[PDB]
Parts: C-alpha cells; sequence; structure tokens
C-alpha cells in the first residue's frame, strides 16, 4: 500500500459465519412501558457518527 | 430481418483426458479426479468460436412464444440448430424484462452468490457491472474493450485499470449485461469474465444506491394514484393556497393519497 | 465414487483392490463396513 | 446508596418553579397527585442533569478502580502461598 | 361453525362502523393466504375437466 | 390427552412401506388486487399429491441449529433475605487443599 | 348532563349536548344510570380516527338502546368534526344508531353527513391521545381487552 | 438469557447503558430488572 | 442405514451412549461429583459466596486418596458440615 | 403519526381499584 | 391444513382454471434452508412448468411471490424493494445467521403480529418518489500550466479556452446524440476525467458534427483529471 | 421425558429447566406433570402439548421433594 497496491484483502477460512455481516445471534431488547421512540431514531446519525 | 443461421455444422463431442497418468474419471461427480489440482485459473481454453449479432441474429421458432428465452449456445456462438432452435437467436432489447427467478439468460439464480462469482449471479443483489480481466497490451485497452463491448448491449460506465488488464464495465439492463458476461468469456481481446463484488467507494455506493431509488421510482410511479401524480407537478409548477381552500372545505398525506374502498374520495363522491 | 474413493478399483469379479499404494489417511477413509462387503460377496456369488 | 445520597446536591432553581407555576391553574387534578397521573411517563430531562449523571458515574467508576488496587516460583504460586498463609497460619 | 340454526332475515350482518378511510385496496379483501382466499370444495372430476 | 399423545405417537412412528394415497382435492380460490389492475376472476384448483419414487434415497442433508432463546425468565418472588453476619460468613470459609 | 367514564387507561369526562340533540343523549344518560356498560371492550381503535366500543358481545356488532334496536338521528348545520375529542354515535345504515359510540382524534369534515355528533370531551383527552397508540392486530382491534371498568353519570 | 439472576451483570449493563446517555433505554431495563428480582434492594436503590 | 448416513450425515448430536463396562468408573465418578455439587449448593446458606465447590471437591479427592493409603486425613480449617458430607461420600465410595 | 406502538401499552387502572399495574 | 402456497396471478396464468401438484419435503428453502413442499403447475400451454422455490414462512415475511419473487403490492423485484425503498431491516447473507434469523422470525411472526402492513409500504413509495423528484432539481494558476505544456510537447483569475477546427450522464446519452451526426464506432468515456472520445466511420461526419459549435466540448487515473478541474474554473 | 409404555417411544421432551430435574409428580387432571429442579423452580406442564403453564420460583434452593 505504501508505493502501489493491488488492494490486498485478508483471507477467511471456509467454515466461519465471519461475525462481521450481522449480529452473531440477533437478539433485540424487550420493549417495555416507556417508549424508546426518539432515543434511537432521533439519533441514527449518532449511531453512525460516534462509530 | 432474415431467418437465423446455424453457426457450427458439427456437434462438440466430449473426449479428453487431462494429465494422462494422474487422472481418473468419477462416475458420480462427472469429472476427472486425482492428479495435481494443477490450478484454480490456469485451465481456460479460449472459446474456439465467437458470435456477433450482425451476421448471426435472425428469426427462429421461439419468436412466437412471448416468454421464451435466449439460446445458451448462441451467446458462446455454436448454436447448431439455426432457426429450428427452441430459444431466441437475437439480441435482447430495452423492453425485455424477465422474471426475477429465471436468469434473463434462461438459467436460475441462487442466493449464496458463491465464492468465485462464476456462472450466474444471485437474486438477493442486482449488479449491472461485471469484472472482465485479461490482456493489458497498451494504453488503448479502454477503446478496444469499448469496441468489443458496445456490440453486446447498452453500456453505462467503463472503468479499466491502467496498471493491469482489469475492467468494470457497467451495463444498463440485466439481459444485455449477463448476455455479454456469458458471451465474452474465454474470448480474445482468454478473458476471465466474472461478477463484480461490492464497490468499496462510499461515493460509488451512494450513487449506485441513488440509482436504485430512481429505478424504483420509475417502476412504481405507474401504480400511485392519479391525483398524487398530478399533484406531483402542480405543486412544482403552480400555486398552493388557491386550491388549499377547496381542500379545506371538505388534509393529511396518508388520508388523501390512499386507494381502496371507503376512502375519502369515494365517500365524497357517494354523497 | 461418491466418496471420493476413486483410487479403489472394483473389478468385474467384485474384488476391491487399490490402484496405488495408499497413505494412512486414504487407508482409513477407504475402509468399508460389513454391509458393503457382505453385499459385494453375495453379488460375487450371483455373478459366479 | 446512602453514601451516594451524601454526595448529592438537590434543590436547584427548577423544582420550586415547577411547584409554584402549574399549581396556580390547577383546575382539576394536582401536580403532585400520582394515583391516576399520566404525564410522568413522558418526562424527558435536560442536558445538565444527564451530564451530571455521566460525571457522577465516571467519578464512581474511577473511585472503584482506584480503591481496588521468596517461597514462590511464579506469581500465581505467590498468590496461592499468600492464600495458604491467610488460612493455615493460625493453625 | 355456527352452532345455532337461525332464520334468514337477520343475515344482513352489518359491520356497524364509520368504515375507516385509512384502509387501502390491499386490506379491502379477507384472506387466509397472503395472496387471497382458498377453501375446500367437492367438485366431481368430469365437470371441472370439461369446463 | 389420549388423542394428542396418539397423534404425536403415530406421527413419530410413521418415520419403509411404499406410500399409496392418491386422490384429488378441489379448492375454491379467490385472488385479491395485488398490483392494482382489475383484480381477477375467481379460480378453483385441482390438487393432487405427486407420488414419490420408492427407490429415492433421503433427499437432503440435515444440519443442526443452535437452540433458540427460551421464554424470558419469570419473576423470582423470594422471601426476604436473612442476615448472616461476618462471624457466620467466616464459619463457612473453607481452606485450600 | 355529564358522564364520567372510568376507562381502563384512565378517566374520560363527557358532557352531553342535550340542548343541541336531545333524543340521542337521553338514552346515553339513562344507559349510564343502568350501567350495563361495565366490562365492555373498546373493540375498535384506529390511530387518529376513532375509538369505538359499547357492545355487550364484544364482536363489534349489536348493542341495544332504550328504544331497543335503532332510532332516528338529528343533525344541524353548526355541528362539525372540526376538532379532536368530539363524542359521536355509531350507525350501519340511514338511521341505524346502536348503543356504541366513539371519540374523534382529528378533523373529519367528510364525515359530517349521515353521522350524528353528540359530545365534547372536556377532560381526559390525554387518555384518548394515548388510546391512539394502542397495540393493534391486522384488524382495527386491540390485542388485549380494553375494557371500561365502570361508568357513573353525573 | 444464560443466567438472569446474576446481579453484577444487571448492574454492569445499567452502567454501560448510562455511560452513553441512553436514559429511557435504561429505565426500561430497570423495569425489567425490578419486575424480575423484586426482593433484591440493590436494583431498587440504584433505580430510586 | 448406510445410504441414510451417506445422504444425510452423522446426526451425532443428541444421541445417547450406553455405559459399556469401560465407562463405568468414569461415569460413577461424574455422578458422585454432581451429587456432591448439589449437596454443597444446598447446605451453604444464602449469600455466603457460593463459588466454593471446586475446593471442596479437591478435599473430597484428597480424602479418598488418604483413605486408600490409610492416612487419617484431618483438615484443621474445614467446617463441620463439609467434613461430615465428605466423610459420608468417601465411605460410600469405599464400600462400592 | 406513524409512531405506531413503538412501546408497550401503559399500565392499566385494574378493575380492583388498583391504581397502576 | 398445509392448504396453499402464495402465488401472484401474473405467474398463475391467464386462465382462471389451472391444476397443480404438491410434493411434500421436495426441496430445501432457498432462504430458510428448511424442508418445504414443492408445488408445480402450468402458466399456459407451451412453456416450461413453473414451481415454488421458497417456503411458506418466506414470501410471507417478505410479502413476496414464492415463484417469481415480485412483491405482491408493487410488482418489482423484492431485492430492489428492500434496497431502494428500505421499509424494514432485512436479514444477513451468511448461512448460519440467515437460517437463525429465518427460524426465529418465522416463530415470532406466527405468534400473531404481522410484520408487513401495506399502508407504510405505500407511504414509503410516495416518500421515495418525492426524494427522487427533489434529486431531479494564485493557487489555481500554478495547477493550470504545471503539466498541460508537458503533455502538449510530449505527444502533441479567469481562463478562456479556444475553439479549433483542425481536421451521472451515461454513455448511451452520447450514443443517441451523435447518431444523427454520422455512424458511431465506440464512445470511450470516464466520469472522473469527464472526457468522452467518439469515433466515426468517416472524418467528414466528424467535421460536420463539430461545425455545429458556436455544455459542449470540441476535440494515471488522477493524471487524466488535471484538465477536468478546469471545469471548476471554466 | 415422556415415554409410551408399549412402544418405548419418547413422545414428549419437557425441556424448560436449566439444571437437574430432581423431583417429579404425575396425575390425571391438568396440569399433569409437575417437575422441580436444581434452579429452585417448579414447573407445571401440560402433557397434551408438552409445554409449561406456570413457573413457581418461591423456593430459594433446589426442591428435592414433591408430593
Ligand atoms: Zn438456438
Ligand atoms: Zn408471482
Ligand atoms: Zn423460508
Amino acid at each position: 500500500k505504501a508505493a502501489g497496491i493491488n488492494i490486498k484483502l485478508f483471507r477467511r477460512k471456509k467454515n466461519e459465519m465471519d461475525y462481521n455481516a450481522s449480529i452473531p445471534f440477533e437478539k433485540k431488547p424487550a420493549i417495555g412501558f416507556y417508549d424508546t421512540s426518539e432515543e434511537d431514531r432521533q439519533n441514527f446519525r449518532e449511531k453512525r457518527e460516534a462509530d | 430481418k432474415q431467418p437465423a443461421r446455424k453457426q457450427i455444422e458439427t456437434r462438440p463431442e466430449y473426449e479428453m483426458e487431462p494429465e494422462q497418468p494422474g487422472q481418473v474419471y468419477n462416475l458420480w461427480y462427472n469429472k476427472w479426479s486425482g492428479g495435481m489440482r494443477q490450478d484454480p485459473l490456469k485451465s481456460q481454453v479460449k472459446s474456439e468460436t465467437r458470435c456477433v449479432i450482425s451476421r448471426d441474429s435472425g428469426y427462429t421458432k421461439a419468436d412466437k412464444n412471448p416468454g421464451s428465452f435466449f439460446c445458451l449456445y448462441f451467446a458462446r456462438g455454436m448454436c447448431s440448430e439455426g432457426s429450428k432452435c427452441e430459444y431466441l437467436h437475437r439480441l435482447p432489447k430495452d423492453t425485455d424484462f424477465f422474471n426475477a427467478n429465471v436468469d434473463c439468460f434462461g438459467r436460475e439464480k441462487h442466493a449464496d452468490y458463491r465464492d468465485d462469482m462464476g456462472g450466474v449471479g444471485s437474486f438477493l443483489r442486482q449488479n449491472y457491472t461485471l469484472y472482465v480481466g485479461g490482456i493489458t497490451p497498451t494504453d488503448d485497452i479502454e477503446e478496444i474493450v469499448s469496441r468489443h463491448f458496445a456490440e453486446w448491449g447498452d453500456i453505462e460506465r467503463i472503468r479499466v485499470l491502467n496498471s493491469r488488464g482489469i475492467a468494470f464495465i457497467t451495463y444498463l439492463n440485466e439481459a444485455n449485461a449477463q448476455f455479454a458476461k456469458e458471451a465474452m468469456a474465454h474470448q480474445s481481446l482468454c478473458l476471465n469474465v466474472r461478477w463484480a463484488t461490492t464497490d468499496p467507494n462510499p461515493a460509488s455506493q451512494a450513487r449506485n444506491q441513488r440509482r436504485l431509488e430512481e429505478r424504483a421510482a420509475n417502476a412504481v410511479k405507474k401504480l400511485l394514484p392519479k391525483q398524487f401524480l398530478l399533484d406531483l407537478e402542480e405543486t412544482k409548477n403552480g400555486k398552493s393556497g388557491n386550491r388549499k381552500r377547496k381542500l379545506e372545505l371538505e388534509p393529511s398525506d396518508d388520508l388523501l393519497y390512499a386507494d381502496g374502498a371507503n376512502s375519502v374520495h369515494n365517500q365524497l363522491a357517494a354523497n | 465414487h461418491r466418496k471420493g474413493l476413486t483410487y479403489l478399483h472394483l473389478d468385474y469379479n467384485c474384488n476391491l483392490k487399490p490402484t496405488k499404494t495408499l497413505t494412512t489417511k486414504e487407508r482409513k477413509k477407504s475402509r468399508f463396513g460389513n454391509a458393503f462387503h457382505l453385499m459385494r460377496e453375495i453379488l460375487r456369488l450371483t455373478k459366479l | 446508596y446512602n453514601r451516594g445520597i451524601r454526595d448529592l446536591k438537590p434543590d436547584y432553581e427548577k423544582y420550586d418553579k415547577d411547584k409554584k407555576e402549574e399549581k396556580s391553574k390547577s383546575r382539576s387534578v394536582a401536580l403532585y397527585d400520582e394515583a391516576e397521573r399520566l404525564d410522568w411517563v413522558s418526562n424527558k430531562p435536560d442536558k445538565e442533569h444527564v451530564e451530571r449523571l455521566v460525571e457522577s458515574i465516571k467519578k464512581q467508576d474511577q473511585r472503584r478502580l482506584k480503591n481496588t488496587k521468596i517461597t514462590f516460583i511464579n506469581e500465581r504460586n505467590r498468590k496461592f502461598n499468600l492464600k495458604l498463609q491467610r488460612f493455615y497460619s493460625k493453625y | 361453525e355456527l352452532a345455532r340454526n337461525v332464520p334468514v332475515n337477520e343475515m344482513v350482518q352489518p359491520a356497524l362502523g364509520p368504515a375507516n378511510p385509512f384502509v387501502t385496496k390491499e386490506q379491502d379483501s379477507i384472506k387466509n393466504s397472503i395472496t387471497g382466499y382458498a377453501e375446500r370444495e367437492y367438485v366431481p372430476n368430469f365437470v371441472f375437466n370439461q369446463e | 390427552t389420549k388423542l394428542a399423545l396418539q397423534k404425536i405417537l403415530s406421527k413419530q412412528i410413521a418415520q419403509a412401506v411404499v406410500q399409496q394415497r392418491d386422490d384429488p382435492v378441489y379448492i375454491r380460490y379467490t385472488p385479491s388486487n395485488q398490483m392494482g389492475q382489475a383484480l381477477s376472476k375467481q379460480r378453483i384448483i385441482k390438487m393432487v399429491t405427486a407420488e414419490q419414487d420408492p427407490m429415492e434415497p433421503p433427499k437432503f442433508r440435515h444440519k443442526k441449529v443452535p437452540r433458540g432463546p427460551p421464554s424470558p425468565p419469570p419473576p423470582v418472588l423470594h422471601s426476604p433475605p436473612r442476615k448472616v453476619s461476618a462471624q457466620e460468613q467466616q464459619d463457612w470459609q473453607i481452606p485450600p487443599s | 348532563a355529564n358522564v364520567e367514564l372510568q376507562t381502563s387507561l384512565g378517566k374520560i369526562l363527557i358532557e352531553l349536548y342535550t340542548e343541541h340533540a336531545p333524543k340521542t343523549c337521553q338514552n346515553f344518560y339513562t344507559l349510564a344510570k343502568e350501567g350495563y356498560y361495565d366490562g365492555v371492550i373498546f373493540h375498535r381503535v384506529i390511530p387518529d380516527f376513532v375509538i369505538q366500543g359499547g357492545d355487550p358481545t364484544g364482536t363489534g356488532r349489536g348493542g341495544t338502546s332504550i328504544y331497543g334496536d335503532k332510532f332516528d338521528d338529528e343533525i344541524h348545520s353548526d355541528l362539525h368534526h372540526t376538532g379532536a375529542g368530539i363524542l359521536s354515535m355509531a350507525n350501519a345504515g340511514p338511521n341505524t344508531n346502536s348503543s356504541q359510540f366513539f371519540i374523534t382524534l382529528a378533523p373529519t369534515p367528510w364525515l359530517d353527513g349521515k353521522h350524528t355528533i353528540f359530545g365534547r370531551v372536556v377532560s381526559g383527552l390525554s387518555v384518548c391521545k394515548r388510546m391512539g397508540l394502542i397495540r393493534t392486530d391486522s384488524s382495527d382491534r386491540p390485542i388485549e381487552p380494553l375494557k371500561i371498568i365502570k361508568a357513573v353519570a353525573l | 438469557d444464560v443466567d438472569s439472576t446474576y446481579i453484577p451483570l444487571w448492574l454492569k449493563y445499567i452502567e454501560c447503558e448510562m455511560k452513553n446517555r441512553n436514559i429511557n433505554h435504561a429505565r426500561n431495563l430497570f423495569d425489567r430488572a425490578v419486575t424480575q428480582l423484586p426482593r433484591v434492594d440493590k436494583l431498587w436503590y440504584k433505580y430510586v | 442405514n448406510l445410504l441414510a448416513r451417506q445422504f444425510e450425515g452423522r446426526h451425532s448430536t443428541g444421541v445417547a451412549k450406553q455405559i459399556t463396562k469401560q465407562r463405568v468408573d468414569s461415569h460413577q465418578d461424574l455422578e458422585l461429583r454432581a451429587a456432591v455439587m448439589n449437596d454443597i449448593l444446598d447446605m451453604i446458606p444464602e449469600g455466603i459466596r457460593q463459588g466454593k465447590s471446586k475446593t471442596i471437591l479437591q478435599h473430597l479427592s484428597e480424602a479418598w486418596r488418604c483413605w486408600k493409603a490409610n492416612i487419617p486425613w484431618k483438615v484443621p480449617g474445614l467446617p463441620a458440615p463439609i467434613e461430615n458430607m465428605i466423610l459420608r461420600y468417601v465411605k460410600s465410595k469405599a464400600d462400592w | 403519526r406513524s409512531a405506531k406502538s413503538a412501546g408497550n401499552t401503559l399500565a392499566l387502572q385494574v378493575t380492583s381499584s388498583g391504581a397502576v399495574d | 391444513d398445509v392448504e396453499f402456497p402464495s402465488i401472484c396471478e401474473r405467474c398463475l396464468g391467464d386462465n382462471s382454471y389451472v391444476r397443480m401438484t404438491k410434493e411434500p419435503l421436495g426441496q430445501e428453502c432457498k432462504i430458510c434452508s428448511k424442508p418445504c413442499t414443492i408445488f408445480r403447475w402450468i402458466k399456459e400451454r407451451g412453456q416450461k412448468p413453473g414451481k415454488t422455490q421458497i417456503c411458506v414462512g418466506c414470501a410471507r415475511y417478505k410479502n413476496c411471490c414464492q415463484s417469481c419473487m415480485l412483491d405482491l403490492q408493487f410488482g418489482l423485484p423484492i431485492a430492489l424493494r428492500d434496497a431502494a425503498l428500505k421499509l424494514v431491516e432485512s436479514g444477513p447473507t451468511n448461512d448460519i445467521n440467515r437460517e437463525f434469523f429465518a427460524q426465529n422470525q418465522q416463530r415470532l411472526l406466527s405468534n400473531g403480529e404481522t410484520a408487513y402492513d401495506s399502508q407504510e409500504a405505500s407511504a414509503a413509495a410516495r416518500n421515495l418518489v418525492k426524494k427522487v423528484e427533489k434529486r431531479e432539481l494564485v493557487e489555481s494558476k500554478q495547477i493550470l500550466k504545471e503539466a498541460r505544456a508537458s503533455d502538449a510537447s510530449l505527444n502533441a483569475g479567469n481562463v478562456s479556452l479556444s475553439i479549433n477546427m483542425e481536421p451521472e450522464l451515461a454513455d448511451y446519452k452520447i450514443r443517441k446524440h451523435f447518431e444523427q451526426y454520422g455512424p458511431l464506432k465506440s464512445v470511450v468515456c470516464s466520469h472522473r476525467a469527464k472526457c468522452a472520445f467518439v469515433n466515426f466511420k468517416t472524418r467528414s461526419s466528424a467535421e460536420i458534427a463539430a461545425a455545429a459549435s458556436p455544455l459542449k466540448v470540441q476535440w494515471g487515473p488522477e493524471g487524466e483529471v488535471r484538465n477536468a478541474k478546469l471545469a471548476d474554473l471554466v | 421425558r415422556v415415554w409410551d409404555m408399549r412402544t418405548r417411544q419418547n413422545v414428549h421432551v419437557l425441556s424448560g429447566h436449566k439444571s437437574t430435574v430432581a423431583s417429579l409428580a404425575v396425575q390425571e387432571f391438568d396440569p399433569q406433570v409437575v417437575t422441580g429442579s436444581m434452579d429452585s423452580t417448579i414447573r407445571l406442564w401440560d402433557l397434551a402439548a408438552g409445554k409449561t403453564l406456570t413457573t413457581l420460583t418461591h423456593h430459594k434452593k433446589t426442591v428435592r421433594a414433591l408430593s
């Protein structure tokens, strides 16, 4: 990459879920009496930009 | 405007034994096993044959069928049945939309998209561009591939790497894109034609996604209510408050631009 | 042949003979059970 | 909990204003009634309170990390010998 | 599975509601499957065939 | 309970005899306004179970899946905890072996 | 004329327009007096449209007025759905009002025809605003029983 | 899900939610925790 | 069975393995350890830092070895209930 | 307004006069 | 009672009367990787029979057609729907996670609540078309002559160009523009360089096309963009 | 686990606990199977569907006796 690269990509083996496409088991928090609403949807920009 | 002609008079028969000492046929998996893996890409004879629309396209028995498909043997250029064949011997046009399930080339599309991206793409993604690799003779690679690719279909974007013989031509329709992908493999410009992967450019990703929204908009606008379609341009090409009063007498987005029985427009007309 | 055991030769008299010297991995992979061998021998008798 | 209460600073300019303002026009139901109050579900605080929350939490975390921290061949053997010393030296 | 035999003239069966505008064409129809309604019928072979 | 257990037992036991159960079923079907258009006329279906080849082996592999999450835990509802004091905390302290 | 509705979410207070439409409020008043409305589900809830309820069977059909089956509505021009909270009645025909009713959450100027308006909610509007946010299945019906515990007339 | 009775995990989860200023999320989490283990006063004390 | 295993797979998970005269000892030990874990989890009262099972198991193993070699096995700091339970299980194992 | 029920329904005035459930 | 698979009438044939067969456990769901029954019928006499490819759990969680996978409300590929419309989050692409999501979603979705309402679908369609219509509407001197003279010799505040007669926008737009100015051979272009070079069968067509001049032009990767920045100072 | 006497088949797998099911009890009226385990939790199952109806978490330590 310093002088001129062919864009080297790291090699994954053939039998892993890769843990990098989605949540490994995809469980969401239970919804309760108090509505989240804005607490995450007002700040989707924050979910991306703190990252 | 003339009937299609067969390209090859003969039939390509199968008789060949790689690596005479160290290969043995496999009855179940119909190919030769044993011997050195030899290579992942080395094997790649060059299409002995090649087709072009000018001298080859024409009428065939499948033109009568409305939903008929294109010859697997035409694009690689050895369809030997001529006009008698059961598939189209012509070039796909603009209005040739097919089923999402059936490959626009007649094949079927799976979901996992493989690892070599070899034969037919997946249905969970729609990529209009294809990786074509091969020779890198001089600086005129862009023009030669353009010459060799325009005749296959409508082209959108040609981006050929100058350092190495790598190109990422983007087509306009799936039919022409996949027809050219299948029809240019192992040809002279052998060519390693494959399916392109996700483009890492956030700008290219952005513009590709915007193009997906505009394609969606062109698809759906024939389905929206006629009143919504006329408001689309009366808002941008006319005043607002003059007709807001007619709306005021009898004002939400979902309440107004909604079809189905018992809607506000049907109730107003029923009175 | 749906086992990859293409180096084993089943002659027309129903004898399982390898076509080449086998490593330990191939020898352990190419070990069949009593069902296959019993059926092969019954087939050999029928062919006789 | 009562240590945390001992480190609390209540009674800002907010609470007295809230007690005095909406109580004047109490046509029905009291601002302090909670038998059938509805508005307590939607209390979204201000920035200052959340800020002091974060600083109190961070200070408490730092306080915890601050207070929390040859017969032997290795450091684990050492820790084991000190454990042994703690239990058997009496006997 | 109406278990009570009942006369005809009370078979109008009205919804008794303002007949919500908000419903769209995709909700005007009652169905079991996602595409539409389907239910058992004892058609003899010959009539179905010839028609 | 007898009916349910008998049903589950017959289902489990049913998993070599060649299956011979072929008889058409007819079903009255109604389409519903998918993409606007003008709906479509009512249809009925002739429905026949295609018979399987007796020699056909198992069609496909079976792949294990990690067990899904359980129902969320119920409340605990314990009696109020008792006090043990440091003395009894010490009397239950075990030495290393 | 005044009726308190001890609903499950909270408290609904309604004043009946006896001076405007007398016939349609007398049945409601005497119906709150009898109080057979105890344990009746609010079977219909449409976000920003209505909350309908009032039938003993709970299937969205039926309900007997004092007249027994149905009565004739009375409407006049100054009645309108310009606001959010107007208490009106329910019907399934030209003059087919039954024991159920509903509460408006939005201006509905198209609905002021064959439909009678007979109430204005003076307090408990917050309760209706939250009723607009109730769990609803495919049909406009709450999953959990949205009963009314009991109703006094006052 | 592995073990909902581990109070240190609940407390750690609460603190980690509050570090990033998600308040209503943490209030929902407390409601779940207090309706799950009503007889432990650590959760109640943190809540109040 | 051969063709089913060929076209389906092992289905190794979720299968039981009978005790076959070679796993007898290694299964009896597992059952004894599980029983002792249950007894530990019970006799220790509430809020007494239950994470003490492994050390008591080590004590039990040492007591068994001392019994085999005919050694008194007096542990000074061990509480009385733990000592009694260990003695009881050691006697059970010895009788077997 | 398109929020739907993003949260659980609020506690109920139970029929036993219990204020909040 | 395992009654029907959901298929749209576009691929159910134009006959109101069709016959179909089922083969239980005949295929693995191409999404669920689950044992599912197949259904075969004939759209119209004279074409290859169709068949369902995805289970009943899918095409319902996706509100799609089991055979053609066109969405049952709009009628364009479900992949393009979920990519451009973006109603609700989709699943992963890897095997174990995709099957896990499919299984748990089918479970929590058969519990009774529907994951797809068409009101929000139409709302998002109109929102997308609205965004589309919204879309529809001394340092400079030193980077100017730094390399133009170099290439010109090698192979040949305001700046005003010269017009010579020496003898987002895709390439097909160029193709249907020069067709009336003479036959086309090939149009090589590049968005970054913004330079589109065309070729004709005869130079006469090129010169007559170029005579129409009074946005237009007349005659490494970054190395070709040096003159494209002139567009900022054109 | 629920066994059929005649056919030796395992019809139901009452899997709801987290640890050893130290206790058991069966009767004719629903709920039929009552299982108490090392989680100090008692469960009441229904044999028709093989699911749990109620969970009784009042116990602090493992419930070793049901009667
Ligand atoms: Zn052909
Ligand atoms: Zn379809
Ligand atoms: Zn599926």
